[PDB]
């Protein structure tokens, strides 16, 4: 977090997202045009794993946030509570996207960088490289499966309902006039309606009835309160389905992501060691003993075995946790558990 | 990132013409490079001028001007500046190394952030196969290994010598090589370039029509190449579309995409190393895809040491294609490559023991020794890849015993 | 104004009986109609008959040094008038200089060549002509001059002063190049072969130093001109006036209301330019000037500002020119000679040592290294640091 | 300042005719000398419902008569009248008074010496029409006969008649016969002695560019060098300022030019960023340059409406790393933001690059080797020896330029 200039990320984000071409006077701006310039991406001190613990250095990716102020009255429907739940998803998805980008770059080096692709290693180092490549392939497949679940099985699937409902409401309102006429009779009731005094006995019936039965979203959304409630429910669904609501699921997810990130860093530091093992490239890189080489390989043996067994442990615990939570509460996690069990 | 397409040989040029026609149709770009009335990103494959014209990034290489003339006349928006006009062909490629190196460096300088090189060429193309084999060497040498290469090599239906000589460099320098057989293509049709163009166009669909995931070629390829040795991919295409009796659900697309008859290369029993399925429709029902993924995982035989994961990308159909029904492409990494490579090696050995046509290549004693050592190296490399693909099948692959 | 008075008195006093006899809805509507009409006519005058944009463009053209040919003509014509102290220069000499420079340069075909006028600000004894001359663009004949308060003009004369110093040095280096190149053909190449080589070497060293200084000055001028003045103009004037000032209130499409009616009438033009209030015009021009004068490089923020370092380098170049003139006189005295030869050669070596070591190696390279290191601390100026 | 153009020889006249037609087209001056009304400015926006005024400097080259007729400041010197007749017929605006009509270099040099008074009177007549003269421009061929001797004698005469107080350019064209090497070396000797800045053009490299006439490219480069002078901008606007930025010492005075060919083909450059990178290519330089070259100075010309500043900045940054600068010269790349003539309908960009590199070592080496092979009253042989020594005097100097 602190070892890098914060102000640079703002600019390097604005060149990508809020770029612009201006339009002549009188030409209507698009709503996307208006909201592009509003957004601001800033680094915050509250890390994801700390901010999500409240609503039950680390690398900068853990602490980069995005905020979008909204015009009046749009901000009344996109209430701050809804935008905050959106921001949490932004942080989670950026973490996973970044790790996927770390899993692809490390895969480029592991396969095609000169040092790794060198053919002149001895048999032992060759088998070590093969084992490492296979383990990294397993990690890559696991991360892609997790990202696929989170993004298609949770976000898009839930969003289809809201998209359909909002399209229906737009079509309903398009044909509806503005302003409605209300008429009434002469109301001659007078004393037949006054019912003066303390009160009537009809008050018991109002409490006896219940109005918890409202469904089918007929003719789209008809009240602004339901409009806000639909999006609040959608955001709550996104948070609950994702592995951030329970303590067991969040802890297992945090351990898994930490392990993958540290494994990628270890892979990067490995590149230096492999230079010394083989001779054909050590001479080229040194331009700028048997016992020592044996010691280096022996050290790598234990380090790699430790990472391999740690991956196995984390995978077992993670699958068990998902299975119990899916069986208890969440339907979406159950099918993910089935898929991951069918994987390994 | 942006991609650069390289077309080599007559077959490569024809396939590239079909490919670029398909891509331009998908993005609504007219034959003259003018736009048609954005959320898609043709910039990854087309250069946009400040006069609103789209021109392909491809480079045309051929020994004769007739094929290039036909290709350019059919598609006027090709830039003529990018047009350039077995052992003899490879030695000819050495002479023109400087011109081609500068020509490719022009395209690399023109783009902002290069990602990968696409190559369309035929292994059995004779001289053109030689110049393409030299192209791979020069590109890999100058640009290092930071930029990967994808070769849509067309396999053959004296040829054995050419196939072995081209396959040596294909193994050495390519990063992800598709395998297409004219035999299986014409079997599917029961012209043929329209299948290869369709597969290649669909392979990059998540890049040109972005969605939630798979936004880069690194993500697409890394899911299919666990080891740099196993770099050959088998592609499968579902042909039953646009007819009345189409696949009724995407779930049936996932189940029937795995039929061995639809694969674009001759296959018996095979073991899958990696999987990735393309589904391309305006709207896709998630629950059908979940059921299909579960069935596909329970049905397909994966190798023991692979994670055993099946990935389905939810491609988006182009706005410029009107409400067409679902279509899908399957790209796999199988152990079936051993059969075709063994066939090639058997032909090569049969025709190498008999000095049938080697007089056209052996000019003197030094030429005899040169060709002999080159052929031996190529044969040894092919045997090495066969042994690697055979060792992948067994369960002791990761054991040091 | 009279026509407007009659038109809207016929609504306040004839259609109605005054502001009191008007419901709030109609009163608001009347005020809105008056506001639109008034600002439409204010635009049709200020950006119409007055041509505000053209005169702002001319301000940028002359004050921000854009027409370099005119200023080169002024400096070449007034190279002797500006030498004497600011008290000696009289009005007639200034008029002669300005007229000659107008005829020489391309401004003689300029549409508003009449408006140009030169002046001297502070005729102090210790100030030379170069440190006081300022070009003044007269816009007093238009009502626009009342919008532009004196503070803005003072900030237009400050930035002109800085740019004037830079271009003065840029042209002095050209004169240095011409005089030394001519001396090379006239004296050194015709001199005796015995001492021709040392003098040739010294002359080449001097000219290479001049070339380095010219490159630095040209890069500085290019950065200022095409990243500060031009970007600020295109961003704060052109893009404020003509392109849409998209705002959150312009986002709302009111046509969801029926709103069949239009007011006040179709006779009121739509004008291709944003309708700006008087205070809005003042603020617009004030911000445009402030952005340039208070840029990243020109701000007052080693605990020293960038401006001070730049001025120190400029003083280094001034010292270099003054010493090179002495070298010029000594070498021409060497040419004229062909016991004095040894003395002149010793003085030539001394002058070459002074210029090469002190001015260049000891001062210029050190100051430029410090400035380059200073710039890298800023994201904006890193790109300039790589070139400059 | 004002610029006087002198054209010597058949090749010089052929180049100058198209050079002047190019300038006349850009400034809207018709072949009869009549001026065209100036179109309204493009970036001078105006409010909208929904004759002698100018902002360029054409008179820097053409003499504006009292009758609103322009006339070039050109002087045509040669002996064969056919080329002059063709040039005058193509451009009647040329002043007949300015035309002067009359193989071995010595014979032409002696002819120039004998008839020097008339040519000098013509030069003085042209200068008298100029107030605050700036520089002279010479269009001549180093080898070819009349051009070599006559241009060399005019070079000496102009250099010594005005005390070298005005710089003197030279748009020399180098040859692509037994007498040609002698002529080339003999003329190059006076180019070293008198000329202030020489633009070396090689016919073989011009043919290499063309096949992708030869005089049109020279005319385009020469007429694009002075774009800032005729359309003044923030920087330069003076011929001395442009030259002074590329010549560090009097010896390293030989410049070479690169030309971007694709100004008209519909596959033109996408933007300024692309053209900045393409200009550095060695296949479009007008002088054959190898891979061991090193650049002493850089200058890039851009000609277009409302150029994007972001693209130019990024292009300069990328091109700075690629270029191999001489060790003792600071890494500096300069771009000239020229203005396109409003009279030209073509909206495509054009860009000319002018460089001062060390590739002159090989070119003068070839010339020297050919001269040495051919050599194998006595006064002329002494002049040959002097030319050989003078050429070596900058051969070794350009070699030493490599060293700190």
């Amino acid at each position: 977090k602190l070892k890098i200039s914060v102000s640079r990320l703002q600019k390097q984000y604005d060149d990508i997202f809020k770029e612009k071409i201006e339009n002549k006077v009188g030409v209507r701006p698009s709503v996307y045009d208006v909201l592009k310039k509003n957004q601001k991406l800033s680094v915050t001190s509250e890390s994801l794993y700390k901010v999500v613990e409240e609503l039950m250095d680390e690398p900068t990716i853990t602490s980069v946030d995005l905020t979008i102020p909204l015009p009046f009255p749009l901000n009344l429907v996109l209430n701050q509570q809804l935008s905050y739940q959106y921001e949490i998803m932004f942080k989670l998805l950026i973490n996973i996207k970044f790790i996927s980008k770390y899993n692809s770059s490390n895969w480029q080096e592991m396969n095609y960088s000169k040092i790794w692709t060198n053919s002149h290693f001895n048999s032992s180092v060759k088998k070590w490289i093969l084992r490492c490549r296979v383990l990294h392939s397993r990690i890559c497949s696991f991360i892609h499966e997790l990202e696929n679940y989170i993004v298609h099985d949770v976000i898009e699937h839930n969003f289809e309902e809201i998209k359909n409902l909002i399209h229906t409401t737009a079509t309903n309102l398009a044909t509806s006039e503005l302003g409605s006429d209300i008429n009434d009779e002469g109301d001659n009731i007078f004393n037949g309606s006054l019912i003066r005094g303390t009160f009537n006995n009809n008050s018991i019936f109002d409490s006896k009835v219940h109005k918890h039965r409202t469904t089918t979203y007929v003719e789209g959304i008809s009240t602004v309160e339901q409009l806000i409630q639909k999006f609040l429910d959608y955001s709550s669904t996104l948070l609950n389905d994702s592995l951030l609501t329970r303590e067991e699921s969040l802890r297992q997810l945090r351990k898994m992501l930490d392990f993958i990130f540290h494994f990628n860093n270890y892979i990067v530091q490995v590149k230096k060691v492999l230079v010394l093992l083989n001779h054909e490239l050590f001479n080229e890189y040194s331009k700028e003993d048997q016992e020592s080489i044996d010691k280096r390989f022996a050290n790598l043996s234990d380090t790699f075995l430790m990472q391999y067994e740690k991956f196995g442990e984390n995978l077992v615990t993670f699958l068990a946790t998902i299975k119990q939570v899916g069986e208890r509460e969440n339907q979406g996690l159950l099918e993910l558990s089935n898929r991951l069990e069918l994987c390994f | 990132g942006e991609t650069i397409t390289l077309q080599v040989g007559q077959c490569g040029n024809q396939v590239g013409l079909q490919y670029w026609q398909q891509l331009a149709t998908e993005h609504g770009i007219q034959s003259d490079g003018s736009s048609t009335p954005r959320n898609d990103h043709p910039e990854l494959f087309f250069t946009l001028s400040d006069s609103n014209t789209y021109t392909p990034r491809s480079i045309l290489i051929d020994m004769e001007p007739s094929v290039i003339a036909k290709s350019t006349s059919a598609l006027p928006m090709f830039n003529p500046r990018n047009v350039h006009l077995w052992i003899n062909g490879y030695k000819y490629g050495t002479e023109e190394e400087e011109t081609l190196l500068n020509l490719i460096d022009r395209e690399v300088d023109k783009c902002d952030n290069l990602s990968n090189f696409q190559l369309f060429h035929s292994v059995a193309g004779g001289t053109g196969s030689g110049v393409g084999s030299k192209m791979l060497e020069v590109i890999s040498d100058r640009y290092g290994h930071k930029k990967l290469l994808n070769t849509f090599s067309i396999f053959p239906s004296v040829q054995p010598y050419n196939t072995i000589l081209t396959l040596k460099r294909l193994i050495d320098y390519s990063d992800a090589t598709f395998v297409f057989h004219n035999d299986s293509l014409n079997r599917i049709e029961n012209g043929a370039n329209k299948l290869i163009a369709l597969v290649s166009a669909s392979v990059s669909n998540p890049l040109r029509f972005p969605g939630y995931m798979y936004s880069s070629m690194e993500s697409i390829v890394s899911n299919l190449i666990p080891t740099p040795d196993l770099k050959f991919l088998t592609s499968s295409i579902a042909p039953f579309s646009t007819q009345k009796h189409n696949y009724l659900n995407e779930y049936d697309m996932l189940l029937e995409l795995s039929n061995d008859r639809y694969k674009t290369n001759r296959v018996g029993d095979t073991s899958y190393i990696s999987m990735l399925n393309y589904l391309i429709g305006d709207n896709l029902d998630q629950r059908e895809i979940r059921k299909g993924i579960l069935k596909s995982q329970q049905r397909i035989s994966f190798v023991p040491w692979v994670a055993r994961s099946v990935l389905v990308v939810h491609g988006k159909k182009s706005p410029y294609l009107k409400n067409t029904n679902l279509e899908g492409i399957q790209v796999t990494n199988n152990t079936s490559m051993i059969d075709v490579f063994t066939k090639i090696l058997k032909q090569f050995d049969l025709l190498i023991k008999r000095k049938a046509y080697l007089n056209r290549y052996y000019s003197s004693v030094e030429e005899e020794n040169e060709v002999m050592e080159m052929f031996n190296e190529s044969r040894e490399s092919v045997k090495s890849i066969i042994d690697e693909y055979k060792a992948c099948k067994e369960i002791t692959y990761l054991d040091d015993d | 104004v009279n026509q407007y008075n009659v038109k809207y008195s016929a609504i306040l006093f004839n259609n109605h009986q005054g502001l009191a006899s008007m419901t709030t809805n109609e009163m608001i509507k009347l005020i809105d109609s008056q506001y639109n009409e008034i600002l439409t006519f204010l635009t049709q005058i200020i950006q119409g008959n007055n041509k505000l944009f053209t005169h702002v463009y001319n301000f940028k053209r002359f004050y921000f040094m854009e027409t370099n040919d005119f200023i080169d003509a002024i400096m070449v014509k007034g190279k002797d008038v500006f030498n004497e102290s600011s008290v000696n220069i009289s009005s007639t000499y200034l008029r002669k200089v300005l007229q000659d420079a107008i005829q020489i340069s391309s401004v003689k075909n300029f549409e508003y060549v009449d408006r140009l006028d030169s002046r001297v600000l502070n005729p102090q004894h210790g100030n030379l002509g170069w440190e006081s001359f300022t070009i003044e663009y007269k816009i007093d004949d238009l009502p626009m001059s009342y919008l532009f308060e004196g503070h803005q003009h003072l900030q237009y004369l400050k930035m002109f002063h800085f740019l004037w110093k830079l271009r003065q040095l840029n042209n002095l280096l050209n004169w240095h190049f011409e005089m030394f190149n001519e001396l090379n053909h006239n004296v050194v190449t015709k001199l005796s072969s015995r001492n021709r080589r040392p003098l040739a070497k010294s002359l080449s060293i001097i000219t290479s130093i001049r070339f380095h200084f010219t490159q630095f000055l040209n890069e500085l001028i290019a950065y200022l001109s095409y990243d500060v003045i031009e970007e600020n103009f295109q961003q704060h004037i052109v893009r404020k006036l003509f392109y849409n000032k998209n705002d959150q209130d312009l986002l709302l499409n009111k046509s969801f209301m029926n709103l069949s009616e239009i007011d006040p009438n179709n006779d009121l033009p739509k004008f291709n330019v944003n309708l700006l209030t008087i205070d809005e015009l003042v603020e617009l021009h004030g911000t445009y000037i402030d952005s340039i004068i208070n840029s990243s490089l020109l701000n007052e923020k080693t605990n020293i500002s960038y401006i001070d370092q730049i001025f120190n380098i400029l003083q280094t170049i001034f010292n270099f020119i003054n010493t090179s003139q002495e070298f010029y006189s000594l070498v021409c005295t060497f040419g004229l000679l062909v016991q004095d030869q040894e003395d002149l050669e010793f003085q030539l070596h001394k002058i070459k040592r002074k210029i090469y070591k002190d001015i260049y190696q000891h001062d210029y390279k050190r100051q430029l290294n410090d400035l380059k290191n200073d710039l890298n601390r800023d994201y904006n100026l890193k790109d300039l640091s790589k070139l400059l």
